[PDB]
């Protein structure tokens, strides 16, 4: 399955955390592709900025082995 | 294709091919020099088949090639037919693969968003789909049929 | 976010109080707001038809849908009025809230990257947009389109 | 996670089934959410819920 | 504001907005000319209320203005008196959006960690926005003065 | 992941040529072999502990790296390069019976050199164990099914 | 209802009624008297609305009715003017209620899978519904009309 | 889930005995209905759609719980019901196949009756949609593969009532 | 059995049965009769086969009956005979399934867990096993010992 | 990690056995805990006033908390001081462990990066450390000052 | 070490350092040159313990060092009492550190995996440990040996 490498940001706006949140803050992960659409637009609604999208597997306007 | 699907079973479960998975694939494999005859026929056949096709569908189904119907017009009746050749090169792809995962990725995924926004009516688009079947199936003999078949109706249930 | 929100953030910045010339701008939104509204009915009720016809003058009858084309196959045929409908969509918010910003934030963010990634022209889906555009204009009807335009517009250049 | 996902009990019994997914969360390029799901789209959940 | 809110929650739903929410749209583009006034009195008599809220405080708390209180002698006195004209800005922005969003975000979220590091007393602060609260009503006509006196609680809340 | 049948199907669905007399003997071809890649293939199975033991007897251990200070010392390390020698031997066999080399692209060669260089771990120690995995899995196989499983033990050395 | 609609909101943010909300229920209750009047004008008409709605979908569509058709034959033709008396109902419903929520479940959930069970063509669905809205439109007053157009139309967005 | 072979094999696990002659011969008479099986599900999965309509028809539609105060009532209802007729079907099916009930009791009819009773769902007429499913069936698989195909959908409409 | 994963696995998927496992399905019932022979000709010859294996594994293994090792002693050495008799009952069952599913519940779960408990070195164990195929593949015909090292060769990968 | 485990994980990269020389400077850290315990103490006790002298020294008063600046509004000024506490706190814990290591896995580990996607300012932020080291030397008194200093002066570096 | 258990218990809760906590480490380095001494005399009497309890295990364990057993041959016996060594040096990392995570890591993560793929039985290997402990006890004075003795237990348990 084609898969995504995604890093984003997002800012704690509700409320300040004492715990480290660095990781949270921060994040790069591998989104399987079916699952990027709605993350991102998660990540959007939560006001966090993707700050990079790259499909870490699969090929590019592939008809199978999608 | 067979193997592909045994195999991402497989990756799943961070194991070897047990031995079930592994005698479904000899299996195939022993298949695989008859499909590709079943579906040379078909390819050879696919002119008449959709023509065929067509005409019992435009019979069965009056309303869809009418001044309503998505289907009336040259232009339009040209794109149904365009259609039912898609799927016919679909199955084919089907049987030699051994599994409908080629045919699924190509046709079956949003087949029903794109036909809504199209309007075009997908009971109909299955009707085209049984009417190719049964071409298809009088140029085949019976077990070929029967294996053709399947293929037919996995599309026809698809939609 | 919102046009009086937008107005609120640039004086806060500043640390202004709000002021007249301030004030007159916010009131020139609320007498656009009823017109806008109006406008977001219509498209809400005509928006399958909006796509359809804005596919209809771009996308199908194309390379794109013919073998070897980004938007062949079902699936991805899918995916492209799937990304109509949003962009459609996010326009009515924007045309409401009197605002670009929305489309920034929720749009326009990651999108050309993901394009890239997935080799989706660019050019092609500016297209779309603008004959989406069109089809809107003429349904909102000359006042509203004005406004409607000028968001599928912005749309059309963070894309490009 | 392990616990949380399938329970204590079954738990108990997952040797390395998963050694793989947790590699990739060690190197830090899956998140513990895109863990918790590949957990959730396994063999071991569907054949015990 | 208002706006913001509907488009938000339609948003999270992925749909376009409902008839209801339209209404509520059209009606808060309505009501705005009538905040924007109500806005536009309080920035007028702003140095006044500042001034008179000031006075009445240091008279209900002489210890915040003593030495050992923060806000004795004269940059500390300023700086009480700017908090309190920062906190009377943040309430004609929240009157104009018709939402305290604005004014929260802004002052306050971490309001009480900030204020314990400086060590002002946050009851303290509390008075001091009620004493505005009391000038900027009588400025006020009367149902001018309950939306204004909504906004002033909501503060007066949040530092508690 | 693609296979050798579905790989001729994507490259005829792009031309979206119907299925060709030359494209069938690429498939009548993968058919002769495929009864030989089963028969390998349960062998690796069987043997997969034992080939793994050798082949770390003839590179890995013994050496520097199992010494103090080299990559494969503590228990952890030991354990680690183990596992990934596993990895490849599994992702091997399952490229065998697929008769393509992408399944090892998509898992196993995507980020592993990157992983590989933060992590320190030595790629030419690595590519070596491969290698003598390769010689080991040659003999239990037989020859006919070596030929086949070479090349894929050949490309996971190559892109690591 | 508009009621539920704000108590829901509110239920959410576990928090009571905001000013703002009540005023708008307080808006909502002086509406629902011209409401109840533009309803009951529609239910004496109900019967004429239907018959001729009917009509004019025939003929948009003659389809519908010939012998391939869902609607052809008599014990059919009056199924699909029982539905559109069905909608015609609901849509009273939803101007009492000042909101959708009530036609909405009622009606336009599960809908398409009903229809494709049935085999009934949802657009001619649509085309029916938009053919009673031209009729009730002509019986209601202008202002009377538009209200009632807005729920008509939201029926149509359901059925698409 | 089981099916006849594991049934078997489960019994003879059991008793720790080895596989019999005994065992094997209803392990062949299994071997021999496989086929007629294979043939019946392809037939079922194809027409499952116009099988659910024909059932629906024949007892749930044109009725009072069609009818306003009725159960199926309402298009949200509708759709359920049509969607709880899919789901026997589908499960049917697998029985079928299977040559097991299990799979019955595991999925479908395990906590059914408590689940309609709080929702209000009338037991016997769902039970009268199964009976009308299968007689739909019965004429699309043809004669042997109706007798098979019975069992299951009886078993469905017992465990239910 | 190859059904019961079939089925398993559309239930997962919530579809009817793709028409690639319909195919297997079909594949599998005729195989059926050749795979029972294949059962009772292991099942008669079983004391004979574990013998042997026995025999085969202690010279393979002198540790495992030696003071010291887990099998030494009669009582001993009659439970690790009575587990390859388990096992082989185990593969027997896996034939007629055509999977390894029945032999995976009853042999391969919780197998490493309850040895270490025992102490019994797992790597011995595997040893008699790939001991009793060789001899049972010399009483099965070729292609019937194929199908039943398939079943084998999963026990031993499983220790 | 810590000055202990440090003198041991370079003998084990070695491979050496323990020596005198070794223990000599586990000897050394053992001297200097005692004086670092009571610094640590002092720390914890006075943290809060640490952070308010040091915000006083260079936060506040500024452009920063003056509208448009990076700490202006409620929630970022007390984003800032809880940043402020987190050095203070990760630098008592150097200080007790007696290596910089600690500061680098948590503290200085992608700082950098979250604080330019931000737009907070570096400059200002290693300002505000240095400001909490020169208060933490008065209290702390002069021995435990140098000690606390290096820790201080490795997180500035970093950022 | 025990600092370090403190201090990473104090990271997790977030706080400063307790004051039971501080004086546990304040005993600690009091505890630490005796603990030095300690781990002196182990490693002054290593070569004999390693002689000896090399020498009980074969005893005990004839298989290891036979035909078929993974010590036998001297490459191999020398592989295995270099592995006692190892371990015991690990102990006396341990004693001096205070705490078994410097032992854990190097020897006890893993552990299992690398002797499987080694083939060697990890119970002989427990026995060889356990023999080590009583050498070493002997050496050691009684509360020396008490200390000595629960490093010992530990990498017992470990491997086990
Ligand atoms: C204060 C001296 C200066 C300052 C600080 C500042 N920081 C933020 C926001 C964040 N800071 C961090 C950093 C950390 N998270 C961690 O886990 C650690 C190590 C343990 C650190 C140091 C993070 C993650 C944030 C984001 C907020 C959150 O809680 O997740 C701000 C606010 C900016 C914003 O938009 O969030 C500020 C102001 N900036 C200055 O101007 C001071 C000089
Ligand atoms: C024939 C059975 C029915 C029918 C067909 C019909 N189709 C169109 C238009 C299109 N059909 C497709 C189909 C596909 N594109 C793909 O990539 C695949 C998968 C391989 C398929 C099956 C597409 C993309 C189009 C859009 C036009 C284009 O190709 O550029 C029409 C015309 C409708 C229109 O307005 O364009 C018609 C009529 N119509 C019926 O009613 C028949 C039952
Ligand atoms: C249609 C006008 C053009 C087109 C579109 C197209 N898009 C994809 C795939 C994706 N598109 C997106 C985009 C978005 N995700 C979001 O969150 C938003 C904001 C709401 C947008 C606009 C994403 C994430 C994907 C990936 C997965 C998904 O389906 O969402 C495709 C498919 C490409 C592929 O290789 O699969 C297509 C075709 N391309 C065209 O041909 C048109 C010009
Ligand atoms: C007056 C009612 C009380 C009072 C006030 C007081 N405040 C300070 C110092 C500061 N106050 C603030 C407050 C804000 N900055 C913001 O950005 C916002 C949100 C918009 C607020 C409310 C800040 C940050 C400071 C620091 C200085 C600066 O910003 O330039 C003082 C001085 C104390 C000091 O150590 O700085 C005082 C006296 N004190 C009372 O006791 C009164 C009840
Ligand atoms: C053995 C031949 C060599 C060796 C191995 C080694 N690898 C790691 C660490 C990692 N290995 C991987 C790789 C994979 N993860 C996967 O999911 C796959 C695909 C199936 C692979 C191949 C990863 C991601 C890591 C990092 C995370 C982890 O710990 O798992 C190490 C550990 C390095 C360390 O410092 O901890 C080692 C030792 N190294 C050698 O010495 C051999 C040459
Ligand atoms: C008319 C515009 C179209 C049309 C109508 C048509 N409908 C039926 C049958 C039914 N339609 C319904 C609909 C509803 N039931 C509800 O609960 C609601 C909401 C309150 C609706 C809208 C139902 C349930 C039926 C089934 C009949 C029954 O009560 O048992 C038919 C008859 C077809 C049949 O086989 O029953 C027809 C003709 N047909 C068209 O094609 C027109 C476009
Ligand atoms: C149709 C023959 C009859 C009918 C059905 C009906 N069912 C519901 C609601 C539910 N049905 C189920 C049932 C199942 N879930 C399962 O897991 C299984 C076993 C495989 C079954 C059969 C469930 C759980 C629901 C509730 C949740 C959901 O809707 O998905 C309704 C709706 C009831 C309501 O009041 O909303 C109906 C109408 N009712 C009839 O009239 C027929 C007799
Ligand atoms: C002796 C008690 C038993 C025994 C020992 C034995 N070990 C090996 C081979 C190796 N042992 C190790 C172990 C370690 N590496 C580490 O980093 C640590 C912790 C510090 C340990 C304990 C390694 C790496 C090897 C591999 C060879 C090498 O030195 O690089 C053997 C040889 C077997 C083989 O296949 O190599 C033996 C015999 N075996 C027994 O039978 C005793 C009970």
């Amino acid at each position: 399955s084609r898969y995504f490498k995604v890093t984003a940001c997002i800012p704690s706006l509700k409320r300040v955390r004492t715990g480290r949140e660095l990781q949270n803050t921060f994040f790069t992960k591998l989104v399987p592709y079916e699952n990027w659409f709605t993350e991102q637009q998660r990540i959007q609604k939560a006001g966090g900025k993707v700050l990079s999208v790259k499909l870490f597997t699969g090929v590019q306007g592939a008809n199978t082995g999608v | 294709s067979v193997l592909t699907k045994a195999i991402v079973n497989a990756d799943a479960e961070a194991r070897y091919l047990s031995p079930g998975e592994l005698d479904r694939i000899k299996s195939f494999v022993a298949s695989g020099e008859r499909r590709l005859r079943i579906a040379q026929t078909l390819t050879e056949a696919r002119e008449r088949i959709v023509k065929q096709a067509g005409d019992q569908l435009f019979q069965k189904r009056p309303d869809v090639v009418s001044p309503g119907g998505n289907a009336y017009g040259e232009k339009m009746t040209a794109l149904c037919l365009r259609d039912l050749d898609y799927y016919l090169r679909l199955v084919t792809y089907g049987i030699v693969a051994g599994d409908v995962t080629p045919i699924e990725e190509i046709g079956i995924i949003g087949v029903k968003e794109m036909y809504n926004s199209l309007q075009t009516p997908i009971p109909a688009v299955a009707e085209g789909v049984r009417a190719m079947k049964n071409v298809a199936t009088s140029l085949l003999s019976g077990d070929d049929a029967a294996e053709a078949g399947f293929y037919f109706d996995y599309l026809v249930g698809a939609m | 976010q919102d046009a009086i929100t937008a107005v609120i953030n640039n004086y806060d910045v500043q640390g202004k109080y709000l002021d007249g010339a301030a004030l007159d701008k916010l009131k020139a939104y609320f007498t656009t707001g009823a017109v806008r509204v109006r406008a977001a009915a219509v498209i809400s009720s005509n928006a399958t038809t909006i796509i359809k016809e804005a596919a209809a003058k771009a996308l199908i009858y194309s390379d794109l849908t013919r073998p070897g084309g980004n938007m062949y196959t079902t699936r991805r045929y899918a995916a492209c009025i799937r990304d109509m409908d949003y962009f459609l969509r996010y326009a009515t918010y924007a045309m409401l809230a009197g605002d670009p910003s929305i489309l920034d934030e929720r749009v326009l963010n990651g999108l050309k990257e993901t394009y890239n990634s997935l080799g989706v022209p660019i050019a092609a889906t500016v297209g779309g947009i603008q004959a989406m555009k069109e089809v809107v204009g003429g349904l909102v009807g000359p006042d509203a389109a004005k406004e409607a335009s000028i968001y599928f517009d912005y749309l059309s250049s963070g894309l490009s | 996670a392990y616990v949380q996902v399938f329970d204590k009990d079954i738990a108990s019994y997952i040797r390395s089934e998963f050694s793989a997914l947790e590699s990739r969360l060690r190197n830090r390029e899956t998140s513990v959410k895109e863990f918790v799901r590949l957990l959730g789209f396994s063999a071991l959940y569907r054949k015990q819920f």
